[PDB]
């Protein structure tokens, strides 16, 4: 608790405002009341004269629709000295230093004598607002030129809290009295006097608006500005009492930018309307009760932690919105209710006012969601959580943020089609004051109603909204809007529920003799594409049909026939970045590969099945030594081959899949490991030759393998089983570990680490290799788009040359950071998000410093609890002290099944690590200064090529697409199998010899996969060098230079690079076509 | 166009 | 185009490379010294550095072989002693793990010859091959960078023969079963040292090297602090 207690005094001393900008603008705005109280009364006056005085004068009225006509506007207007005060996070010294600036809220309060009782009708009483606010505007600017502060005062109207009801003046500072440097600007709110207007017409049930509908925005809006300086008091009190309050406030402040909140209106589109009030009034309800009980949840005792811990609590599990909903006195224990309004309320007894008005059902719970997820990290013991809680933004990217985006472009935008406009309606303004308002809850009805359970949240946002215009103008002018609809266009933003997304058809009502009401709705939304249709259950219920894609999800069929039908015929749906993704991800060549969804795991099912076969065949069959068990420990197997395995596409590279074979212990192994080894190679024999004669339909052959570096033995059977699969087999033996724990003990102290190394790879390979896929394959059930974006991720190290070095292990713990540990995220729903977020983190991974540790475990036991994590940082530090600046090690990957952390991160050149961190962050500035599109996505999966030094282009001699199993065949395997290798892309195989000879001086490159990034062919292979900068200049020979060079002095050599590409060439033979050097 | 990042050989990047 | 030899004393031996579309006079240089040492498996050899990719004992046949004729001079290659090109013989893990089956720079290799003749003839005609460089470097002679043994490496994903691997399974047991049983025998043979030392050798135990490398890898609690006379009076100066 003590480490978290300073990181926030650190985190508080970080953003204190500055106490010099503080003096200055104290300094102004005191000279700002004086100039108010400069400005002169006005005498009684209609719309007809008023338009008069204001018909010449550079300022214009900023009146709200509908605007008074002379018909409805008998009431007179008048203008009186107002009640300068200030109010808001400024006068309670809660505020911080912001880089985009902070507002400073200086309120007017009208007289009194300017209203009647029952000008909160008809928007009455905002017309006399908006007019004194006018005369306002026109005295300052006069008065601002008296005095020469005009020069470097810029002022425009802006609407508060963008509420389109309440115009407000704006007052900035362009570069004595210039407080440009404060980074502050004042706001001056027109507020009402307190009780002007009797609270219970002003509830959220009554209406205010003649047409009877209820009228909860503007009952709030009037209400809200005679309430301004009664919670400024309330909130006084507090901050007395507690001493933490600016504390937890400040705490409060920050958590919610990061999350992307604001006090701003939500009902016109954008995630927000919850602040430092609504968080910081809600301390105050809950430091006054806030249980069913009206017990005290928090004490004012409380510390800043506390205070804040609480209340992220409160708002987790507490329902506002739907059942249950509380209610406090600002001026008497606040109660928790367990009725609920259906939408977010927090009532105020003794002002009448819902301050969560502003709060839409859709961000409430998302707004939710975000509570209770930081109170698991709050409450989280093990790992620190500061960092993440408080300094990460995550609303930096909106499809890094949100899984699905959709953006749609209304028809007819210099006004909305009649259609468009009629469908708001008389009905609509008194609900919905704008058509903006209006159009975002019809979108959030129809796309939550239509997409139902496949979604958990739906944003509905108002793209190119302004809030801020001219003096001279009454109201905000969009480019598009024509002074119609303030904004550009609308973005669907969902966050999709992996779980049924991809269900192919919506549940609805069951079948009744009379149609139900819900069964009503049913069929009108759906319209044609509804049914009623009988699964085997016997069950008779109207359904709606979909058909899977894959290059689409359902969600964009449903959004946009959904959308299609309610709103506007002829509205534009498109989503193509999500589309590119998809294509980019390879197509097998299965039946029906097009119509199935990215989600579907069949093809890895079917090579398991296969398995199954030949799993049962091998235990029957008699050995001398029984046959302990059989674990599949291949790609496929765990759901990760970058293409989906296919029936006899043996060119695929990762059509043989591993398996470990292991018998019985027995005390007659050799003791020499060579020895050892062929004995082993006998049982495979053994296997073979039976497996032959018992069962013919499966063919078979050997192989040798080289993986373990010195150990040139190994011998494996490659099965290729009649279904059209190949499955490779090699033996463990107890026996074997331990032979290598002796390999080590005898080499000499210079050897020891070369021989360490040859035991890492080996338990890689046998050991640690089982217990990957294990747990990989279990966890990859709870994570639907673990599936599909690991291979995507894998994709695009392909393209840039970096699979060569990256064992395929590493790339997955790489891409499964996202999912156990999401935070500050949502674990991802998407093939596009969960990849961006996967490149997001290595551009701000620091691997010299920061450790990567995961607990590979189903979401909310084999969690990692404090001593084991202590343990492993306690690794990590240790091998930093030895290698501070990572050149034998740069990724530091640990779980619990490794340990160790250097498992399947060893041996990779550092400019590769550094290469995988370099492109990733250039993907993040691509992605910051270019938003999302498809020239940026062509542009991150394409490779540059240009800073390798040398670079060799190859093409095979037949295209190797159709084996390989990807749809722009082979259907049997060959009767001679040597003839397996015609069909072979040996690229992958070349450039390892290579390294080896070359490791010292050179560093080659080429794509694992040809069949995928080989162009349209799939024939066109690359091999890319890089010369180290130590042989890259001049060296005195010396006989353990060890590479090849060419004398330039008698004692000075220099690199051969021709002699390199000749031999290149013959090594390569036909395959070799160019080379660029 | 390419995504190209200059190679870094010092570990200089991070 | 003038060094002929390295201060050191490393003659610079240039080879011709092939034309190959690809690569549209490219030259590759192979740097070679006497090599003298006692070991007569080392003896009779000629030091080599910068050997071209997968250079067999073949290759250099040939290389000499064109050497001989064009200076008529008589020199045979015997072996080519420590060739690891890509470094796979480095360590010998059979013999470091255990004695059975096994009783044991990098670019460069030994060449040894069949006799002292052969390798002063070749040196002789070394030295005149390096000073064709500077003079006439078209008369240069030309690494082919294929053979036989190429063709096989070349041929990766080939199929063993399993016949043959059956036959390399069977000698290499019995061989072993042998050396097995030889070494339990002897551990278990009541061994004598010559002052008349009765080794002890437990049961289960098969070869005396093992024994050996225990022995290389591998009173307090019964003493009372309060028996004698002495030891209480330092308890009894203590305790005041």
């Amino acid at each position: 608790s003590n480490i978290f207690k300073l990181q926030i005094d650190e985190l508080l001393e970080q953003v204190k405002l500055k106490q010099k900008h503080v003096l200055k603008v104290e300094k102004f705005l005191h000279k700002l009341y004086d100039i108010l109280q400069e400005i002169p009364d006005w005498e009684e006056k209609s719309l007809a004269e008023v338009d008069s005085f204001f018909k010449n004068k550079i300022v214009s009225v900023p009146f709200v629709d509908p605007k008074p006509i002379p018909q409805n506007t008998n009431y007179k207007f008048n203008y009186k000295k107002p009640d300068i005060s200030l109010i808001g996070s400024f006068a309670l010294k809660a505020g911080i230093y912001q880089p985009n600036g902070s507002s400073i809220d200086t309120l007017l309060t009208m007289p009194k004598e300017l209203f009647e009782k029952k000008d909160f009708l008809n928007f009455r009483c905002l017309h006399k607002r908006s007019v004194y606010l006018a005369y306002l505007t026109h005295h300052l600017l006069i008065l601002l030129k008296k005095d020469k502060l005009d020069s470097f005062l810029q002022l425009e109207y802006s609407y508060f809290d963008n509420d389109p009801l309440l115009p407000i003046l704006r007052i900035s500072c362009s570069k004595d009295y210039n407080f440009y440097k404060t980074r502050f600007s004042i706001n001056l709110l027109i507020g009402f006097p307190y009780k002007v207007f009797e609270p219970k017409k002003l509830l959220p049930n009554r209406n205010c608006i003649r047409i009877l509908p209820a009228t909860p925005l503007y009952n709030f809006s009037v209400l809200s500005s005679s309430t301004h300086e009664n919670y400024l008091k309330y909130l006084y009190k507090t901050k007395k009492q507690t001493e933490s309050f600016v504390e937890a406030t400040v705490l409060g402040r920050l958590w919610l930018q990061q999350r992307g909140f604001s006090s701003n209106m939500s009902h016109s589109g954008s995630l927000g309307g919850f602040g430092t009030f609504e968080f910081t009034i809600l301390m105050a309800a809950l430091l006054n009760g806030g249980g069913i009980n009206s017990n005290k949840i928090l004490l004012h005792g409380f510390s800043s932690y506390q205070l804040f811990k609480g209340v992220i609590k409160y708002l987790a599990t507490m329902d506002l919105c739907h059942d249950g909903h509380l209610q406090f006195h600002s001026n008497p224990a606040s109660k928790y209710i367990d009725e609920g309004f259906q939408t977010p309320t927090l009532f105020d007894k003794s002002t009448k006012v819902n301050i969560l008005t502003k709060m839409t059902v859709s961000s409430y719970q998302i707004l939710k969601e975000y509570a209770g997820e930081t109170l698991r990290m709050l409450n989280n013991v093990v790992q620190d959580q500061f960092s993440n809680i408080f300094l990460t933004n995550i609303s930096r990217f909106d499809n890094l943020k949100y899984d699905l985006c959709y953006d749609v472009q209304l028809p007819l935008g210099n006004n909305l089609e009649t259609s468009l406009a009629a469908t708001f309606g008389s009905m609509e303004r008194v609900k919905f004051i704008t058509l903006e308002n209006f159009l975002a809850h019809k979108i959030t009805n129809v796309a939550r109603y239509a997409l139902g359970d496949r979604i958990k949240y739906i944003q509905i946002e108002m793209v190119g909204q302004k809030s801020d215009f001219p003096i001279t103008k009454r109201k905000v002018y969009s480019n598009t809007g024509g002074n119609h609809f303030n904004f550009d266009f609308v973005r669907v933003k969902l966050i999709v529920n992996p779980s049924e997304c991809d269900k192919l058809v919506t549940k609805g009502p069951a079948h009744s003799e009379t149609m139900s009401t819900e069964a009503a709705v049913f069929k009108n939304f759906w319209g044609i594409k509804s049914s009623l249709r009988r699964f085997k259950d016997g069950s008779i219920t109207h359904c709606c049909v979909w058909s899977t894609s894959s290059s689409e999800p359902i969600i964009s069929s449903i959004v946009n026939f959904a959308l299609q039908k309610h709103v506007s015929k002829k509205a534009q749906i498109s989503n193509e970045t999500i589309k590119k993704f998809h294509n980019f991800l390879p197509l097998p060549n299965l039946p029906s590969s097009a119509k199935t969804s990215v989600l579907n795991l069949s093809s890895f099912f079917n090579l398991k099945k296969s398995f199954d076969d030949l799993y049962k065949i091998i235990f029957q069959m008699k050995l001398p030594l029984s046959v302990k068990s059989i674990l599949p420990v291949g790609s496929a197997f765990r759901y990760t081959s970058l293409c989906q395995p296919v029936p006899f596409a043996y060119s695929d590279p990762d059509f043989f899949q591993d398996v470990i074979l292991e018998f019985e212990t027995s005390p007659k192994w050799p003791d020499e490991i060579t020895s050892l080894e062929k004995a082993k190679t006998a049982f495979l024999l053994k296997i073979q030759e039976e497996l032959s004669a018992n069962s013919s339909t499966y063919r078979s052959f050997f192989s040798r393998d080289e993986s373990i570096p010195y150990n040139l033995e190994i011998v494996t059977l490659n099965i290729l089983t009649p279904e059209g699969y190949g499955f490779k087999f090699r033996v463990l033996t107890e026996r074997d570990e331990i032979l290598y724990l002796r390999a080590i003990a005898n080499a000499r102290n210079e050897l020891k680490p070369e021989l360490e190394a040859t035991f890492l790879k080996f338990t890689a390979k046998y050991l640690a290799s089982v217990r990957h896929t294990r747990t990989l394959e279990n966890i990859s059930h709870s994570y639907q788009f673990y599936s599909p974006v690991v291979r995507l991720f894998k994709r695009w190290l392909d393209t840039h040359l970096l699979l060569g070095h990256i064992t395929d292990e590493l790339a997955e713990l790489i891409a499964i950071k996202p999912f156990v540990d999401p935070a500050p995220y949502f674990i991802p729903g998407s093939l596009e998000n969960g990849f961006l977020k996967v490149l997001k983190f290595i551009s701000q991974w620091n691997w010299k410093d920061d450790p990567l540790i995961l607990d590979l475990v189903k979401p909310e036991s084999e969690r990692l609890t404090l001593a084991q994590y202590k343990g492993i940082q306690m690794n990590f530090t240790n091998l930093r002290n030895s290698d501070p600046n990572g050149t034998h090690l740069q990724f530091f990957v640990a779980s619990k099944n490794d340990p160790s952390g250097i498992l399947y991160s060893s041996g990779i050149p550092l400019p590769i690590a550094t290469r995988l961190t370099a492109l990733a962050k250039v993907a993040v500035n691509l992605l910051q200064t270019h938003g999302l599109n498809q020239q940026t996505i062509n542009l991150l999966f394409t490779p540059g090529l240009k800073d390798y030094d040398f670079v060799v282009d190859l093409r095979t001699p037949i295209g190797l697409k159709s084996s390989c199993g990807i749809l722009s065949a082979p259907s049997n395997f060959p009767e001679n199998l040597n003839d397996l290798s015609e069909k072979m892309d040996p690229t992958y195989q070349l450039v390892k010899y290579l390294n080896l000879k070359y490791k010292n001086s050179l560093i080659l490159s080429s794509r694992k996969y040809i069949g995928v990034n080989g162009g349209e062919k799939g024939d066109k292979n690359v091999i890319t060098g890089l010369i180290k900068p130590l042989f890259k200049g001049a060296h005195k020979f010396r006989v353990n230079l060890d590479c090849n060079v060419k004398p330039v002095d008698d004692e000075n050599v220099i690199l051969n690079k021709e002699a390199i590409f000749h031999e290149i060439a013959a090594f390569g033979n036909d395959m070799v076509i160019n080379f660029e050097t | 166009l390419s995504l190209s990042a200059g190679f870094d050989w010092t570990a200089s990047i991070l | 185009e003038d060094i002929s030899a390295m201060k050191n004393g490393f003659i610079v031996v240039p080879f011709k490379l092939p034309d190959h579309k690809a690569l549209p006079a490219s030259l590759h240089f192979m740097f070679a010294k006497r090599h003298q040492s006692s070991n007569s498996n080392e003896s009779d050899c000629l030091f080599l550095v910068n050997l071209p990719l997968l250079s067999n004992i073949e290759h250099m046949k040939k290389f000499v072989g064109q050497l001989c004729g064009k200076y008529d001079t008589v020199s045979h290659v015997e072996e080519l002693l420590y060739n690891d090109e890509f470094g796979l013989h480095e360590v010998d893990l059979s013999a470091l793990t255990s004695d059975l089956m096994s009783s044991t720079p990098r670019n460069t290799a030994l060449l040894k010859f069949v006799d002292a003749a052969s390798i002063n003839n070749c040196w002789n005609a070394l030295k005149k091959y390096s000073n064709l460089h500077a003079k006439h470097p078209n008369e240069l002679f030309e690494w082919t960078y294929t053979t036989p043994s190429f063709t096989t490496f070349v041929n990766f994903y080939k199929p063993l023969d399993i016949d043959y691997l059956k036959e390399d399974i069977h000698t290499h047991m019995a061989i072993f079963e042998q050396r097995e049983a030889q070494a339990q025998e002897d551990v278990q043979s009541s061994i004598v040292d010559e002052d008349g030392f009765t080794l002890v050798v437990g049961k289960n135990t098969k070869s005396l090297n093992s024994i050996r490398k225990k022995i290389l890898n591998k009173i307090d609690k019964k003493a009372k602090k309060d028996f004698y006379r002495f030891q209480v009076r330092e308890r009894k100066k203590q305790e005041i």
